[PDB]
């Protein structure tokens, strides 16, 4: 194997490189956990906080990061990768609407963080941002939108989504849930995302642990859910 | 009549799994479960790990 | 040269004359003053003629990049703030008057582009040299929600009073019609101009002009 | 670190099996059975030593029940009180972290 | 144990030692613990005298970045300076390009981020500081921040940075925070620096209070702490 | 324990760096793609790790110009740079000559690009090996490229798991005069010979190139055309 | 051409002209010479229209990226000092007659202006551009300290009336712009 001690971005005989394969457990050593999910004219984050101290706040701890007025993201792995990915992330966003006049759709901005890491991935003498990008959003003529960014560089998108520590076992069951055919009224989106976190992690707690982010197309503003509303949603997914 | 090519190692494996996999459950033979679960528990998913550069 | 555009009830229909003058003596009969930008947008080009024509080159080879980058039909919007960045960019020393139209998924949009980066967005824009007769055209016989023939008949009026005004063309004027779904481009629109008959056959003969030395050279 | 993959295949390895640290409710367990022999009150907060501690042990728990009595060998008491587990957390949660390389699994 | 050299590679299991090292090097600094009140934050440092060799005066770790923000650093001196002067220019940029005084979330973010592009290459090293932050606004309240070495910046009620980390902030969170305004807490800093450390291990330490909040009318300074001489009054009263 | 980096030649042998981008290739996702009498068909294997995955938003077979189709075997974060520099490229060509680019001149500035990453020393090649084509002027090409900076011309070939057995196949079953849809019958059977056993109308993705121009099938003729196609 | 701005107990109240004219000759007969930048601040413009317009989208992409990162809904006073410092470091070659007007939460409506040359101050009222002498000499004959939103728009309309009726350039048809903390009410007015 290496025996090449994978220090730089290089090719290793048999034929991969390790710098990349091993960035992708800087995910894991945050210990943290993000679903998203789509199913219809709405889309949901969860995503839970580990908070041991009461002299830490709680409102700053916040993974969710508005990144426009239409798209909401969530970012796993360490934290200063993430923000400094969620400024990089606001800026670009901005400079799509000062070039081309129109909201930027969240395709492209998944295509354009992707590639910035493919060039702090090309070219060496740079740490390739050791974090994990979801992103969601409404377009026009498509609904709602999930997407995944990697820190390689790899994008992609589709409806059930999920990444942190734990998320083969949430991959299974979302493999083991998304494949009936029903509908997703909204509070199925909800009840789907507060059980299928509930049943890998297996703690079933109180509505101030974990984080909802929320985009429907019925408001396509990136919206936060409050304590109230995420107990009164928690209950009532409660048989 | 499948494809996704499986050796005889593979075959026998996947025979002795089935085989297993019904007596622990206190059975006779395999009514066709224990064959599909094998395959779909030794195949066994293309590692995991990595689905990047593939 | 006098470019015109207007809105009908799906579209835009623009319009051309084709007179390249330069100075006071006719040098084109036939200049394509409609350019391509998009297969939903085109564009219209007065004052200086090379200038639109390599700026507008650029800008359709830029929204052709972003349009293939991005994988879906391309916004008018986004041409709009090309062309007044790169207008304003050049403070002004470009002349390049511009007739901005294309149709989006929200519709038809029209712009026009004054040469130092003011935009308007209008029903009906006149831009060139004779603008003045075709704006009187549109400012007497406009109507909201024209329809096709309608928008065209008046189109064809505009520029025709443009041409029997100074500095039109003696060119066939040129139409472009743009809607939803079905784009059109029509040169050869409608000729009034017929050239007179020639009166004599001043054609010279098989040795009239003295000849000092020959040469042949062949090819394959 | 090395092992064969004719090891792991069916038939000489044919299932093969996991386990978790605990899943926070087996450390209630392991510290309810490492609340064995020792002398107290009753009223030994099982939720504190369970959350405040991170060892992740059988062993790690042994050595909270063996520094708490010792800390009440410390102070000359016959029963150990619960500020001893925690005395007990503190210290052996701390000497606890003197370790690196927390991990392994072979292939 | 690796691998450990370069601040841009990566270990076998994920992290970079580097980045580690450093966070450990501000362990062995002294102890600085700051909390906020109702209406104020509050800061203290435990600062000892070498031997004899000091002035009583010199170096002091609680600087004063803008018009109501200051620093309560710990670490490598140095280094801290430099970042102090970092985050002065910033406040500087912000001030002249909008007029009016830097929210403390906004400027935290541009120091956390100037602390990550110093953690990502491998020509430089990692920061050896860790540091506090403390406003003060009409419109806003009270603010406290916390920046470790790698970059990750949220907000407290209190913290402590230096040996007694954890040893402070188990009796930090016994105070009732919230209902006590700040001229309280003075007091209340000085026993609980004075509670960590009497004699044990050095000789003698001298004890530092920096102040902001409604009762400075938004300004920060340091406390005159001569007036009303609140620790060792009550200090000596506290070991008992 | 050599070569180690860019800069410096072998005892005797290669350059290591690059026969190890090379063999990542030959580690990558399999393709297939034929010249033809009149068109060129392209045909990649595209499978979803799970079923989550859409089929909707990564796209292999992909349009440089209206008119020339380019298709890959390696790593997409890769393809995706130098994609996008055959775009800008090929539109200052377009800008500077007002006409389509010739998909010959493409290949000459895409291995000038990748030539110039194979240059030292910091930087390292990419994963990608190309499978280049478009109808230009009449005739139809067929070109591959490689991490190396070389290029190739080929009737047909295969890059990916078992390019070899898929080639094997190929020399067998195709010949020089087919049309374009005997040209995907035979691509989708070469592709079927050494894919995964579940083939549908979203694992392949498939263009074509006629003289017309580019066309990027869909899955609605994908699954007519392989509703058992043999 | 001709640009107002009043404000009022509860937000402010603008208004222009449209007519944007090229020497003698009109090229556009209708125009809104007021332009958006945030949802709560508005911007109305004079001088030459082609500076006027690259500099309020510069200040719409600066504005709009401060106020997402904020993650609070930005100041009035902020967007008059990214006028301010933009006007200001190229008055060699712009011609601004920026007007900020806009509700803000912490601070209810203001009204500052921003003339040519690139100094910055906040009024009670405002006028701007060529033909605005005229409103300008009665402006401070008809105000009244602390109108009404009704006195205010009648007090603009008979302004923007008047000197639509006697500047040449000015003319064509008021627009108005009523930002308050409720929302933005903007009508097109004739009379
Ligand atoms: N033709 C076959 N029919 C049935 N079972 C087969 C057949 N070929 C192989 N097998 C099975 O696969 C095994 C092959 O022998 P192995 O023990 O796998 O050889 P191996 O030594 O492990 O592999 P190497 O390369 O020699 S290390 C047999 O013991 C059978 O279980």
């Amino acid at each position: 194997s290496a025996g090449f001690d994978r220090h730089i971005t290089i090719f290793s005989p048999e034929g991969r490189l390790y710098q990349v394969e091993y960035a992708f457990k800087a995910i894991n050593q945050g210990g943290l956990t993000s679903v998203a999910v789509r199913g219809k004219d709405c889309a949901v984050i969860v995503t839970q906080k580990k908070v041991p101290d009461k002299l830490l706040d709680s409102s700053t701890v916040t993974h969710l990061f508005k990144i426009t007025e239409n798209i909401g993201c969530v970012m796993t792995g360490m934290t200063a990768d993430s923000r400094s990915q969620v400024q990089r992330a606001r800026y670009e966003a901005a400079n799509w609407k000062y070039k081309y006049g129109y909201e930027i759709p969240v395709d492209m901005l998944c295509k354009r963080i992707a590639d910035i890491s493919q060039v702090y991935t090309q070219n060496a003498e740079m740490r390739p941002l050791g974090c994990c990008m979801i992103l969601i959003g409404i377009d026009e003529e498509q609904g709602p939108q999930v997407y995944k960014c990697d820190p390689a560089g790899y994008y992609c998108g589709f409806k059930a989504t999920a990444a942190g520590v734990k998320q083969t076992e949430s991959t299974s069951f979302l493999e083991k849930k998304v494949k009936k055919k029903f509908d997703w009224t909204f509070e199925q989106t909800v009840e789907t995302a507060i059980t299928c976190l509930s049943t890998v992690l297996s703690i079933d707690f109180k509505p101030s642990e974990i984080e909802v982010g929320v985009v429907t197309v019925e408001n396509p503003k990136f919206r936060i859910l409050t304590e109230a509303e995420i107990d009164a949603h928690l209950v009532a997914l409660a048989e | 009549a499948r494809p996704d090519k499986i050796s005889g190692a593979d075959i026998n494996s996947i025979c002795q799994e089935s085989g297993m996999l019904a007596v622990r459950e206190n059975r006779y033979i395999v009514l066709a479960k224990d064959f599909e679960k094998a395959y779909k528990t030794v195949i066994k998913k293309d590692e995991q790990e990595h689905e990047f550069y593939k | 040269t006098t470019i015109a555009g207007v809105v009908y009830k799906d579209g835009i229909v623009l319009g051309a004359d084709t007179r390249a003058t330069e100075g006071m003596v006719v040098a084109d009969k036939n200049c394509s003053k409609i350019h391509f930008i998009s297969p939903n947008i085109y564009c219209c080009g007065a004052g200086t003629a090379a200038d639109t024509d390599m700026t507008t080159q650029l800008i359709s080879s830029n929204l052709e990049l972003h349009s293939l980058s991005t994988g879906r039909l391309p916004r008018v919007v986004t041409a709009n703030r090309m062309l007044k960045q790169m207008l304003f960019r050049y403070q002004g020393y470009i002349g390049a008057a511009l007739v901005l139209g294309g149709v989006d998924v929200t519709g038809p949009h029209l712009y026009s582009i004054y040469p130092h980066g003011s935009t308007d967005k209008l029903p009906y824009v006149t831009m060139g040299s004779g603008s003045l007769a075709a704006m009187a055209v549109f400012e007497d016989k406009f109507r909201p929600d024209m329809e096709e023939e309608e928008a065209k008949n008046l189109v064809s009026e505009a520029i025709a009073a443009g041409i029997f005004n100074d500095l039109g063309s003696g060119s066939n004027i040129d139409l472009c019609v743009i809607s939803k779904n079905k784009l059109d481009f029509l040169r050869p629109y409608t000729v009034p101009n017929k050239k007179g008959t020639r009166l004599g056959r001043y054609r010279c003969e098989k040795g009239t002009t003295a000849v000092l030395t020959e040469k042949i050279t062949p090819l394959e | 670190d090395t092992l064969d993959p004719a090891l792991l295949r069916p038939g000489r390895l044919d299932r093969k099996i996991h386990i978790d640290l605990p899943n926070e409710q087996a450390r209630l367990d392991i510290l309810k059975i490492h609340a064995g022999p020792i002398t107290k009150h009753g009223e030994i907060d099982y939720e504190a030593i369970v959350k405040l501690s991170d060892g992740f042990n059988g062993a790690d728990l042994r050595n909270v029940c063996t520094e708490a009595g010792m800390f009440a060998i410390r102070a000359d008491h016959d029963f150990v009180v619960q500020e001893d587990f925690m005395k007990a957390v503190r210290k052996v949660a701390d000497s606890k972290k003197l370790e690196s390389k927390l991990d392994y699994k072979p292939v | 144990t690796g691998y450990d050299l370069s601040a841009s590679t990566f270990s076998p299991d994920g992290r970079v030692f580097q980045v580690e090292y450093a966070m450990k090097a501000v362990e062995n600094s002294s102890t600085a613990i700051g909390i906020r009140c109702k209406d104020g934050v509050v800061f203290g440092v435990e600062k000892l005298v070498l031997s004899k060799l000091y002035e009583e005066g010199s170096n002091k770790r609680l600087f004063n970045v803008d018009r109501h923000v200051g620093m309560a650093v710990a670490g490598l001196l140095a280094d801290a300076r430099s970042l102090a002067d970092i985050a002065r220019e910033e406040a500087s940029n912000f001030r002249s390009n909008f007029g009016y005084n830097i929210p403390l979330k906004h400027l935290a973010d541009r120091v956390a981020m100037y602390v990550h592009a110093y953690t990502l290459y491998s020509a430089v090293r990692p920061f050896g500081c860790s540091f506090m932050l403390g406003s003060y606004s009409v419109n806003d309240g009270a603010q406290l921040y916390m920046i470790d070495p790698s970059g990750v910046s949220y907000g407290y009620w209190g913290c402590a940075i230096g040996k007694a980390r954890q040893a402070a902030k188990t009796e930090i969170e016994k105070l009732q925070m919230k209902e006590m305004t700040c001229r309280d807490i003075v007091k209340e800093v000085a026993k609980i620096i004075y509670i960590v450390h009497d004699e044990v291990k050095d000789k003698a330490f001298e004890l530092e209070l920096s102040w902001v909040g409604e009762l400075t009318n938004g300004r920060h300074e340091i406390v005159p702490k001569d007036i009303r001489e609140e620790a060792e009054k009550y200090a000596k009263e506290s070991l008992k | 324990g050599y070569s180690f980096s860019l800069t410096t030649f072998s005892p005797s042998g290669k350059l290591v760096q690059i026969e190890y981008a090379l063999a990542a290739v030959a580690g990558g996702a399999p393709s297939v793609g034929i010249k033809a009498a009149n068109g060129v068909v392209l045909a990649t294997e595209k499978k979803q790790k799970s079923i989550l995955y859409d089929e909707r938003s990564v796209h292999k077979v992909e349009p440089i110009t209206k008119h020339i189709g380019l298709v890959y075997s390696g790593m997409g974060p890769d393809y995706r740079v130098l994609v996008h520099r055959a775009r800008k490229l090929a539109q200052q060509y377009y800008l500077v000559y007002q006409e389509p680019i010739p998909t010959a001149q493409l290949v000459q500035r895409v291995a000038s690009v990748m030539q110039e990453y194979t240059q030292s020393g910091g930087v390292r090649p990419f994963g990608v090996s190309l499978l280049i084509c478009g109808w230009n002027e009449g005739r139809p090409y067929l070109f591959q490229s490689d991490p190396s900076g070389a290029y190739f011309a080929w009737k047909a070939t295969a890059m990916g798991k078992n390019y070899v057995n898929g080639k094997t196949f190929l020399e067998k079953r195709y010949n020089e005069d087919l049309e374009l849809e005997d040209a995907i019958h035979t691509a989708i059977l070469t592709l079927k010979e050494s894919f995964e056993g579940q083939m549908t109308e979203d694992n392949i993705e498939v263009g074509i190139c006629n003289e017309a121009g580019f066309r990027r099938l869909t899955p609605t003729e994908v699954k007519d055309y392989l509703a058992a196609i043999a | 051409t001709t640009i107002m701005a009043v404000q009022f107990d509860g937000g402010v109240v603008l208004g222009a002209d449209s007519r944007t004219t090229t020497g003698s000759y009109i090229a556009n007969r209708v125009t809104d010479k007021l332009t958006p930048i945030h949802d709560r601040i508005f911007c109305c413009r004079s001088g030459s229209a082609a500076d006027t317009q690259a500099v309020a989208d510069a200040v719409t992409y600066q504005l709009g990226f401060h106020s997402i990162e904020l993650n609070e809904p930005p100041l009035v006073h902020t967007a008059a000092s990214l006028f301010k410092e933009m006007c200001y470091r190229y008055r060699e070659d712009l011609m601004a007659g920026i007007i900020i007007a806009g509700w803000d939460p912490q601070e209810g409506g203001q009204v500052y202006s921003v003339p040519m040359g690139g100094m910055m101050v906040r009024q009670s009222f405002a006028i701007g551009g060529s033909g605005s002498s005229y409103i300008y000499g009665y402006v401070d004959a008809t105000y009244r300290e602390g109108m009404t939103k009704e006195e205010c728009l009648q007090f603009t309309a008979n302004a923007l009336a008047l000197a639509m009726e006697r500047d040449g350039s000015s003319g064509g048809v008021i627009r108005l712009a009523a930002i308050a903390e409720s929302g933005v009410e903007r009508q097109v007015l004739l009379g």
